[PDB]
């Protein structure tokens, strides 16, 4: 689900 | 402060949204947000076609209805303005889409609900960091500019039921695009 570029670390 | 670690750093900037507020008949400034629509892209869709009004609805001339000092302002209910109003853009009410954000501190920007799943033009703005909220409130921005702005209406003088005493209101509003999406810090 997460996105490290896009929501952070 | 090594910068290898600091780039391991939150959410995408992807567009803005600018409002500028009167406290009675004095104009107090501009506050600037800085949206997360790549981290929740419906939710941030919905504040921002609220602020340009794109729909024949929106949060130009509502008010801020309620403001704790060293807690939060609340505003967005531009249909009673009392907190039992508003709509989304989606219908009445929309669901909470993730809490991928924490309220990490001051400034930051969060739907206001009724429950699980019942998200719908009502936001706050953080004056400390609400860390009891995380989890049960979806954050979708931060303020990036005028936080002093929100500062002068932290302070505004509020009757018992936390309602400013001079009627705080949105007096124009829109959209200002980001051509290259920025990190900021969570915090
Ligand atoms: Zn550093």
């Amino acid at each position: 689900d997460w996105n490290e570029d896009m929501d952070g670390e | 402060g090594p910068l290898g670690s600091d780039e391991k750093k939150g959410p995408k900037v992807t567009v803005k949204v600018y409002f500028d507020l009167r406290i009675g008949d004095e104009d107090v400034g501009r506050v600037i947000f800085g949206l997360f629509g790549k981290t929740v892209p419906k939710t941030v869709d919905n504040f921002v076609a609220l602020a340009t009004g794109e729909k024949g609805f929106g949060y130009k001339n509502s008010k801020f209805h309620r403001v704790i000092k060293d807690f939060m302002i609340q505003g967005g209910d531009f249909t009673r303005g009392d907190g039992t109003g508003g709509k989304s853009i989606y219908g009445e009410r929309f669901p909470d889409e993730n809490f991928k954000l924490k309220h990490y501190g001051p400034g930051w920007v969060s739907m206001a609900n009724a429950g699980k799943d019942t998200n719908g033009s009502q936001f706050f703005i953080t004056t400390v960091k609400t860390a009891w909220l995380d989890g049960k409130h979806v954050v979708f921005g931060k303020v990036l500019e005028g936080m002093e702005v929100v500062r002068k209406v932290e302070s505004t003088k509020t009757d018992s039921r936390d309602k400013p005493l001079k009627d705080v209101i949105i007096a124009d509003c829109g959209k200002i695009e980001v051509e290259k999406p920025f990190a900021i810090a969570k915090e």
